[PDB]
């Protein structure tokens, strides 16, 4: 989280918390009344949100249901969106968190060295998390999706 | 003048190093007592723990004999 | 400053901006305002503070305009009130940047040894900053006086 | 990109010039040689593994590099001595 | 590096000045210009590869750097590249972010007209290709945040030629 | 290391289970008393040496601890102790900030029983020190922090005893 | 570490003795199986990453390793597995070329069991995946060299538990 | 000591004793019983010694024994005397060593940090001490007072 | 020997074994027929090589047998004749090895040492490997003679 | 390390009172020991090379050990034993011109012995050795310097014993 | 020189010289005369230690002077007086520096690997060494015999 990340440099350096780091970590706190609501409207719909992106993503690309495709057959189908589903649980962790950090801390780091034997596409987990952004903004309000979006945009800027 | 002689794991959780990652996640070696708290720090931070520490070289008197 | 802060933290790995990062730099714009409002109260009435504080400071260590004191005389008199003037300027500075980036490298580093070098009481400099707080949070409401001492503060850290 | 079409030329490639040699040792170096082509092609993710990230301080920039760039070096020669096993130790020491 | 907040305090510290209504002014004119930036850099990431890749098609790619002797000839030598770029993006975010040029003179643009030239790297190309990235990002970001953007992209393309 | 907010997000990331009312009711019980801990985190690295100097004072010299035979005699083992003494402050701080003693035994508790064993320090000596620490610290912060800075220094000394 | 030819010449020249008939038995018993092991090896470097590939989905994947809780579970932890699993094809093709588990028991078995235990690693998992790629390296390099190629699995696999 | 710094340099360089060394070590032998001589001296009038030192540096800096000063009351004076035993006691030993070796050891490795924490006057120690040598120097011949001084003036410049 | 230094250097590298490695490796094994017939030609005239190298070594230089030299006496003569042997098993050990790493780890790393403390001549030993060369070469095919002779030169570069 | 005076300084510090007639005595001991040891360091570093070389042909050479199937053979064995028989000479040398035998224990006798089980250096042969070292020394020195020479010869042999 | 030493050790740990280093450096200028004295006498006999020099060596090792010896000839001989006038020079040269700085510097780094490729006795050259040192102790009283016999067994040491 934000306290993880500033006491991580802190210890780093040898010193205390700084005088514009302690103003970042209490507005850290200040608008977490209103994150909670936020992240917890994502939270009920985590089985639902994915089930549509399913709907949204092997249309879009069909060659990840067709003979030659990864996810061929209904098991291969529920492998895929279980992953759906992780990076919804692990984005909503960090909206709840704060910086990067349960997400690139779990299952950021190392990607594409996990793929690398998987046989898994990236540019297909691009558009995945482009439509998890996607659809999972119109469940708030503007005012909630200005507090959403950047922590969707990580996925697809990172994976890149 | 004395050397801790210590063991100790630390594990890279950060980056997945990829060629002879063996050496430098275990080992025993001297460490001067002038580095020793520097040498020591680094585990804490990278994650691993200190399995021992043993005086070896000097004795628990100090005063003189200590600089080096 | 908290830009300066941010940027070449997220610049240091080889990424973007954090998601978590388009936040308190959103909170410090957000607060710019008034915070060139306090640095604007606190500019406008830096020749009383100086002298206020300058007579408290005097009052609670005579020593040091003694006889035998570093500050004995008029233009050694002067030369601590200009150094008083100096500080009320750099946390100025540091109250408008939202950092106390600015103000270490400009009166801090290096100041252990300029003062033992013209051999100065580090101590009743401390508690001249001190009095300095006192007369500043004395012009201001609450939550600005807050703002400024918290400054104030680092600087009597930073002198120890 | 076809990339199923493309593995599959290659395929035609690399039996075509099968059958222009007699299969002494050369027709199995060149099978061998446009097999190097479709083997380090397919996966789609092996393939391109992440770019080597230089961790960089607050002071200076963070840089990166492309795998593929420093796989085509001189491959970077390192000296390592392996000798913890024991000080006061157990395992099979002898000199090495 | 500096920002408009550090550049204001940096230059009105050497004269040793308190900050007057001029130095007040253009933290003002900063602190109002701070969402659109905001907004731009978010729009700039995510989006980052699709705008490298379109700058590579405008400019680089269809050109003398793909045939035999460019600079881009093979795999490796078009992998320097898309790398290259995302630099000039990244900084020039960074400088949309902490608006002032300071960061892409000292860390992006310093001496890598030396390096190109010990490198070979087509100077001329890689300012198109810069180019191209400015039209596009203008495209992508908005009406009036197009501008700021191109005004550091101009001073990317104008300092490395 | 962690604190209360990525225990939560570790301790529900271990079982598959996404945020519920307990987990939410956890973390608005940390958000709700944190900003005492910032400002008790200020007012402790504002006086982080005069709180070493008054628990020095009450629990360790004025003894035979620094008379010759004692472990703290001598300036270089004076020095050595007082250095430790500010880095069991600074870590007793980063742990009351973060709400969790998940750092102090990662980079406090790991290794320093054998090593002041093997080294000879009196852990009775450092406990007690530590105690004046908490009672100084628990003066200066007042009643809103009193508490919280006082259960990580006896977790330090429980870890050490 | 040692080879067939390496481990024979050592122990003649501890006794100081000339190379007997006994030794040039044991050298032309390695000599004639020279060529095989060339061909094995190239065969495992070949295609080594579609082998990995193949013995990642008979021993660990589709478990309880792979979800929450599991050791392999996270992507650090998942590609640390497949590293040490091409660790264990390497060298298993090193100890294969060389005719000699010294190697093995120089650079890959000392320290390996107490640092797994250090990490949690599961040990049972770690050797039904070596035994896996074993399988997978016998059926590749067929009845040529496959007892060759699984004994150093086997002592590996031997060596761990 | 001179011994063990000799055997130090020689072991660093794995190599014997070199010709100066010898030379080195012999002198020192030589010259013991002088040095002895200055100890016994030093031993025998060390009350003496600190009382002019204290009265001295009480004459020179009235501020250490002041209402506000680190050295006011009675065990606080007492405690300064104190220190100035030490001190004694550690010059003595230096002076039969040969050598700072012991005296680093003991007495000013950390000795800044120490008095740093108690807020003792640094400058006002090497004052006492300076005290102490003009004391020192009323009570030996000029060739063993300047023996004794050359330790003296080393422990003002390692106090500095 | 030739397997240890490739992969060694392979691992060094952290990559599989090259084609090139594999390279020496296949054409040791094929060439190990002729090392080992180079080791029973050698090894069926050990002691005539040696006892005519010695011959010929003491016509050569007669001032190893001299009152300062080393070789007066035939207990002496036959210490040097047995080191020779000790040699020729050496030079056949790397023959049979394809690479030098016997021989360097027997019986010439330390041999300065060796013959410094045991004052002997180590031109003399040299002179005597390389008239064991030519009784070794006398005995053997041109091409096989030249093969042995890299090793025999190897040797007699290595005792300078 | 800790010579004479060094150690007495040492015990009076620990105990924390001046320097007694009792010190000035064994001060004044070791001042008019000084010479002779100085003649005989600089006698035995003149004849370090001859005192190895008489120490080898008494103990060490024209035995078992000296021929194949020991720990002496091979030249780069025989050259660590006679350097390790050099660096007992020398630090023997140390510790006589010092007067005590810190240096000794820290510097040589400390470990010394786990690591000789370890390589598998016999330590009765050493220990010979030394003792061959010592009738060497107590030759080429004067029976002024015999000894206190011998005293520090036999602590390394006790050490390794 | 001593000089050197004690400064460069004094810059090298950042520092003023310490008491210990004065001492030593007073030492040695007090030797100054005593030094040049000996340094004196030893070039006034340079020849004739030169001379018998060799004769011992002579006598010593006949086989250097043997047909299979380095300095077999009158003019190879000639080199080897030489090469004795030479550290005959080297030996005055570190008694009056008081070290062996000079010494080492201009001839024993790099001496064995020069006398390996002129393919010399480098213990022919020691006991020439020690011859030396016998005739120049010959003349010279039992102090100074000793002082230039340490840098003879220095040389001596060295050249091992
Ligand atoms: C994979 C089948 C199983 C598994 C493994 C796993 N390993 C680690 C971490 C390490 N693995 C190594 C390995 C080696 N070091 C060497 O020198 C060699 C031979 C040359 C090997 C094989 C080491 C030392 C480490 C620690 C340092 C590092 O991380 O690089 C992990 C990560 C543990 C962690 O998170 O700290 C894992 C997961 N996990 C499974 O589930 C499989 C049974
Ligand atoms: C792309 C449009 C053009 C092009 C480029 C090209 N560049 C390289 C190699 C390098 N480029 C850099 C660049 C930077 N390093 C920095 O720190 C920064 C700013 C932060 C920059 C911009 C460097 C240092 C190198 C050399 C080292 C490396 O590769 O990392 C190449 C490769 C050249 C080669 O093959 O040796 C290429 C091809 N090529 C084109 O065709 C365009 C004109
Ligand atoms: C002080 C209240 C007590 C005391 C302490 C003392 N400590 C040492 C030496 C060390 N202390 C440490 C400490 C730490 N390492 C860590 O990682 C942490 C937490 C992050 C700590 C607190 C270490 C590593 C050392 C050894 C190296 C060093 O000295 O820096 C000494 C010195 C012992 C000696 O002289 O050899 C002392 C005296 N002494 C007292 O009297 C107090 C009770
Ligand atoms: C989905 C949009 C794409 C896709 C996915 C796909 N994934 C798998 C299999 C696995 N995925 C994982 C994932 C993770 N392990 C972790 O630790 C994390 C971090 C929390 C993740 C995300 C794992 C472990 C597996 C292996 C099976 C297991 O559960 O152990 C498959 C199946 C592959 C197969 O060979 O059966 C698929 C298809 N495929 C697409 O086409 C999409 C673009
Ligand atoms: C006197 C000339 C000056 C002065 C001194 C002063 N000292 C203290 C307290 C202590 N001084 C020491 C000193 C040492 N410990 C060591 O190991 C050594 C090396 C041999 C020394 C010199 C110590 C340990 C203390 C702490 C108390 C104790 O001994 O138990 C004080 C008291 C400070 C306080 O806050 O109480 C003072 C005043 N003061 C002056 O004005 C002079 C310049
Ligand atoms: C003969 C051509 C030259 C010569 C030799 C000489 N050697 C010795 C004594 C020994 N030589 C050895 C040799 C070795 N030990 C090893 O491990 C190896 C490597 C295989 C070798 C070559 C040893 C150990 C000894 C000591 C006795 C022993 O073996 O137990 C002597 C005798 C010296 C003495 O003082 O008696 C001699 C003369 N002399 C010449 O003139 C030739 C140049
Ligand atoms: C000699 C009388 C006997 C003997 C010895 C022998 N020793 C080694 C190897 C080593 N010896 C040391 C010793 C030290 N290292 C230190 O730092 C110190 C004190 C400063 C000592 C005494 C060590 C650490 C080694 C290992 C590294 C090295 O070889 O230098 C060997 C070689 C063993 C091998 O081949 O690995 C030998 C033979 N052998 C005898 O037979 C003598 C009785
Ligand atoms: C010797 C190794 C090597 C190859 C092969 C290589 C290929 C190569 N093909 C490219 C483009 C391209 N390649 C293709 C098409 C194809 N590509 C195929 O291998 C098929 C035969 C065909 C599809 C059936 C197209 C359409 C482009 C333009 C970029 C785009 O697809 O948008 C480019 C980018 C530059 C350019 O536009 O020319 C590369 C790097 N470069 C190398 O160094």
């Amino acid at each position: 989280s934000v306290v993880l990340t500033t006491i991580m440099n802190a210890d780093q350096q040898l010193r205390y918390p700084s005088v514009g780091e302690l103003e970042q970590i209490k507005n850290f706190m200040e608008d977490s009344a209103l994150r909670l609501k936020v992240a917890k409207t994502l939270s009920d719909a985590n089985d639902r949100v994915v089930k549509q992106a399913s709907a949204g993503l092997f249309q879009r690309r069909p060659d990840l249901n067709n003979p030659g495709g990864n996810a061929y057959g209904e098991k291969r189908l529920g492998s895929c969106i279980r992953d759906l589903g992780w990076y919804y649980r692990l984005i909503t962790y960090s909206i709840v968190a704060g910086n990067n950090e349960p997400v690139e801390r779990i299952g950021l780091t190392g990607i594409f060295e996990m793929y690398r034997v998987l046989e898994v596409p990236i540019p297909a987990m691009i558009e995945s998390m482009r439509l998890l952004k996607k659809e999972a903004l119109e469940l708030l309000s503007p005012a909630e999706a200005e507090i959403a979006a950047p922590y969707f945009d990580y996925v697809i800027g990172a994976m890149q | 003048s004395r050397y801790f002689k210590v063991t100790a794991c630390i594990p890279s959780l950060k980056r997945v190093r990829t060629g002879r990652e063996l050496q430098n996640t275990f080992f025993t070696k001297l460490v001067p007592y002038e580095n020793w708290f520097t040498e020591q720090q680094r585990i804490q931070k990278a994650g691993g723990k200190v399995l021992s520490v043993k005086l070896f070289t000097g004795v628990q008197g100090a005063n003189t004999g200590v600089g080096a | 400053s908290v830009l300066t802060k941010a940027i070449v933290n997220a610049d240091a790995e080889a990424r973007y901006l954090s998601p978590g990062e388009l936040d308190r730099i959103k909170s410090f714009v957000a607060s710019g305002e008034r915070r060139l409002r306090i640095a604007q109260t606190l500019t406008e009435a830096r020749e009383r503070i100086v002298k206020q504080a300058g007579d408290q400071l005097f009052q609670i260590r005579p020593d040091v305009v003694s006889p035998g004191g570093n500050a004995y005389g008029e233009k050694m008199t002067a030369l601590c009130l200009r150094d008083l003037d100096y500080y009320l300027r750099l946390v100025t500075y540091g109250i408008v940047a939202g950092d106390v980036t600015p103000i270490e490298e400009i009166g801090i580093i290096g100041v252990k040894e300029m003062y033992n070098s013209l051999q100065t009481p580090i101590p009743a400099v401390a508690e001249g900053v001190r009095a300095m707080k006192n007369v500043a949070t004395s012009l201001l409401s609450g939550d600005d006086a807050a703002e400024a001492g918290f400054y104030f503060d680092y600087l009597v850290g930073a002198m120890q | 990109c076809s990339i199923s079409a493309t593995i599959v030329a290659l395929l035609e490639m690399r039996k075509n010039a099968a059958r222009l040699f007699k299969d002494e040792a050369d027709s199995k170096l060149v099978s061998s040689y446009i097999s190097v082509v479709i083997r380090a092609l397919d996966a789609d993710r092996s393939d391109a593994p992440a770019d080597i990230v230089r961790p960089s301080s607050e002071d200076r920039p963070g840089l990166t590099l492309p795998y593929i760039y420093k796989l085509s070096a001189d491959s970077l020669t390192t000296f390592k001595m392996t000798a913890i096993y024991g000080a006061d130790g157990r395992p099979k020491v002898n000199l090495s | 590096m500096q920002d408009a907040i550090t550049a204001v305090i940096n230059n009105y510290d050497v004269q040793g000045k308190y900050l007057d209504g001029a130095a007040l002014d253009k933290l003002k004119a900063y602190f109002t210009t701070g969402a659109v930036r905001v907004r731009a850099a978010a729009v700039i990431s995510s989006n980052a590869t699709t705008i490298i890749k379109e700058a590579a098609a405008k400019a680089l790619i269809y050109s003398d750097l793909t045939r035999p002797g460019g600079n881009m000839y093979t795999t490796r030598r078009y992998a320097a590249c898309i790398r290259d770029m995302d630099y000039f993006l990244r900084y020039a975010t960074y400088a949309m972010l902490a608006g002032d040029p300071s960061i892409l003179d000292e860390r992006v643009l310093n001496g890598l007209k030396e390096t190109y030239n010990s490198l070979g790297v087509p100077i001329a190309a890689t300012v198109g290709g810069i180019q191209a990235m400015k039209e596009v990002v203008g495209g992508l970001v908005g009406p009036d945040a197009a501008k700021e953007a191109s005004i550091y992209f101009d001073y990317l393309s104008s300092g490395l030629s």
